[PDB]
């Protein structure tokens, strides 16, 4: 049953606050460079290794205020958090592709509507 | 059914697996990168000359591919045709030969294909920085240039875009005919504009935007891979030297423990000796490896003169300049890792060798059938 | 419970289960590789 | 996909540890048991990025455990069906195709791949190619796919692609 596309998931799963890509792997980042430091301290793993190189590969945009900038202009609609992270994160060129991709987008929106979004999206990114 | 009834003998069906037999005209093809690719690093089959070689080669294919003939088979049955008892991996090698040839003509043919398809198709959009489908000549044509022909391949569709629906700097092909001339034939962008002019034509208002598209254009050329390809190949001093852990690790164990400052290792140890590259893989496995060529530092300094402007008054220094930058970040995208790249499969390939061959020969001395019969019949 | 800095696994956690001459047959369950297990020699370990 | 949700655990401290650095020593603990693990309830975790606060620890009768029922803010990963994402392709095989999900590796099989996408085994690299040969699929190259299923063995989620549904490939 447990299905993102239909837009349901379980009750703790509802309440959780989405993360981007560059979010994550800024995150990391910083974690990384305070683990460095304070010798005396147990290394990172190759989960934290893996995870990283894995998102540094799709860092759509190194700036935190781009991160700040694009959720910003995002969350002013009546989307879902779900909304949020795959739209940001996949950055599709058309309105067309977007809603194959997804399709919650299927009638939710107005293609020019979604089209201008998209746009802005691929502009904000470096 | 089809192995034991078939009309070809078994063994000749396994060996002219990716070529199911040969052509009258593919013979000459197939002996000609058999000879190729007999022995280019190490010396092998040089015995059987090189062209009596290919001669024979020619010969061993074209009996197997008419008659089915086996490695022993022609080996024995066809002494006259091939090597006669030139060395025991006659029958095999051009066996091994013919399927190279046979493989690579097969990419070339597919690669041919692409080019034409992928001309048509610009032809049909454009025709109703170009997109010409001149490269797919060239690609067929590169048959002997396995993975120069891949990367050029990958390099054209990287350029043209793939798409299937259903001036900036020195030229890509000049800058890649000084590099293999060694002099710079043609200079940067001899113009009065610079990057600050230059970076207002994309919308991102910063200089470095024709520097990515110069790189990728250096990446992405064939005539770069042919230029770069051998160049620390054929000759890669690697030096070996343990790490601050591998030290302890490896204790001596390996190529890379083993000597504690011995280093500029060329490639006729790791080739020649399989030993050496086999040691320096299970070091670079967990622990660390000591593989260093050090010899470009100097290689990437001639490249440098080459395809930049000489003079500096403006114009001149800004074409200077940027062609300068744009070689920096083609060399960073796709020089340096590539010929590491390069020269890592040419170690591995060189340690599979060694392998291969001392395998082969232990077999050879521990399989000949020499018993204790009575009075040694 | 003993440490695996040297040796084929370096920096290695886990159980000691079985003993040999010359190897230890560790044992763990945050590792995924072979069930969660792995051997290694003995003087390679340092009692945690 | 990565979330950022508030967890609880608690972990026994043994008494050798009371002393001047109790709460540092409770903190490393809690970053030495709760990094990297899975769950079926919450999925696979990533790491902690900060701690809420440290409970009061209740001392058990007749053992000198004490408990410490500590609240954590850290991020969490767990993939759900229908979900696309954007993985690197590791390896090409007949059989067919492993990527990896950052913690997770998908498979997806050449009967989710078109026709058009067809075998090299000839060529060295193992890759997949269409008649005219114009797009090339290969290792090391970021392609996207589709979440069509979950799995967990026992805190290793490994789920499954797709390559069914019109633009999935190269952007």
């Amino acid at each position: 049953e447990e299905d993102a596309s239909q837009l349901i998931f379980p009750k703790e799963f509802e309440t959780a606050e989405t993360l981007l890509n560059s979010e994550v792997h800024m995150l990391l980042e910083h974690r990384k460079q305070q683990n460095e430091s304070a010798e005396d301290e147990q290394e990172l793993s190759e989960v934290f290794m893996k995870t990283l190189n894995y998102t540094a590969r799709f860092s759509r945009f190194k700036n935190r205020e781009t991160i700040a900038s694009v959720r910003s202009l995002l969350l002013q609609k009546k989307l879902h958090k779900f909304e949020l992270a795959c739209l940001a994160n996949l950055c599709p060129e058309t309105a067309e592709e977007s809603k194959a991709l997804i399709p919650s987008l299927e009638g939710r929106f107005e293609d020019e509507e979604l089209q201008q979004i998209l746009d802005d999206i691929q502009t904000k990114r470096s | 059914n089809e192995i034991r009834a078939t009309d070809l003998p078994e063994r000749f069906q396994l060996r002219s697996i990716p070529v199911k037999g040969a052509e009258d005209d593919e013979l000459e093809e197939e002996a000609d990168w058999i000879y190729r690719n007999a022995f280019a690093t190490p010396t092998i089959s040089l015995s059987r000359k090189g062209p009596s070689t290919i001669q024979k080669i020619k010969e061993a294919l074209g009996f197997m591919r008419n008659q089915h003939f086996e490695v022993p088979f022609i080996a024995f049955y066809r002494k006259e045709y091939v090597e006669p008892e030139l060395h025991i991996n006659d029958l095999w090698r051009v066996w091994q030969w013919d399927e190279k040839w046979t493989q690579l003509r097969i990419r070339k043919e597919n690669l041919t294909r692409l080019f034409e398809k992928m001309q048509a198709y610009q032809y049909e959009q454009i025709s109703a920085i170009r997109a010409l489908d001149t490269t797919d000549m060239e690609r067929l044509k590169d048959v002997q240039s396995m993975d120069e022909l891949k990367d050029v391949y990958n390099h054209f569709l990287l350029y043209y875009g793939r798409d299937i629906p259903k001036k900036f700097g020195l030229t890509p092909e000049q800058f890649g005919e000084n590099l293999r001339d060694s002099y710079q034939r043609h200079e940067t962008e001899q113009f009065p504009a610079e990057p600050l002019e230059l970076a207002k034509d994309t919308p991102e208002a910063v200089l470095e935007g024709a520097r990515y598209m110069v790189a990728l254009q250096i990446a992405r050329e064939p005539l770069v891979r042919q230029v770069l390809r051998q160049t620390f190949q054929e000759r890669a001093k690697l030096n070996i030297t343990p790490t601050k852990k591998g030290r302890k690790d490896v204790d001596e164990a390996h190529y890379a423990y083993s000597f504690k400052y011995l280093k500029n290792k060329p490639v006729k140890e790791l080739r020649d000796d399989q030993f050496l590259k086999i040691c320096l893989a299970e070091d670079e496995g967990l622990l660390t490896t000591d593989i260093s060529i050090d010899l470009k530092g100097t290689y990437f300094e001639e490249i440098k003169q080459f395809y930049y402007r000489d003079e500096f008054s403006h114009q001149v220094q800004e074409w200077n300049r940027q062609r300068t930058m744009a070689i920096e970040r083609a060399l960073q995208q796709f020089l340096y890792v590539q010929m590491a790249k390069e020269l890592k499969n040419k170690l591995l390939a060189e340690a599979k060798e060694y392998v291969i061959k001392a395998c082969s020969r232990k077999l050879y001395n521990w399989l000949r059938v020499a018993p204790y019969r009575p009075d040694q019949q | 419970i003993v440490k695996v800095i040297d040796g084929p696994h370096s920096g290695r956690e886990g159980e000691i289960r079985h003993l040999f001459r010359s190897f230890a047959f560790l044992h763990c369950k945050k590792l995924v590789e072979n069930g969660g297990m792995f051997v290694c020699k003995t003087r390679h370990l340092v009692l945690a | 996909m990565f979330y950022h949700i508030s967890l609880e655990h608690e972990i026994l401290l043994h008494p050798r540890y009371f002393g001047p650095n109790l709460l540092n020593t409770v903190k490393q603990k809690l970053f030495t048991e709760v990094e990297g693990t899975c769950t079926g309830k919450y999925g696979f975790v990533i790491a902690v990025t900060t701690i809420d606060n440290i409970g009061a620890g209740v001392i058990q009768p007749g053992r000198g455990f004490v408990l410490y029922p500590v609240k954590y803010k850290a991020i969490v990963f767990r993939p759900f069906k229908g979900e696309v994402v954007d993985a690197v392709v590791t390896q090409v095989n007949k059989v067919g195709l492993f990527t990896e999900i950052g913690p997770m590796s998908c498979f997806i099989s050449r009967h989710s791949i078109p026709s058009e996408m067809e075998f090299d085994p000839n060529s060295n690299p193992p890759c997949y190619k269409t008649m005219d040969e114009d797009i090339v699929i290969q290792q090391d190259d970021e392609i996207r796919l589709k979440i069509v299923g979950t799995r967990v063995d026992k805190n290793d989620i490994f789920a499954i692609g797709s390559l069914m549904d019109d633009y999935l490939g190269l952007v």
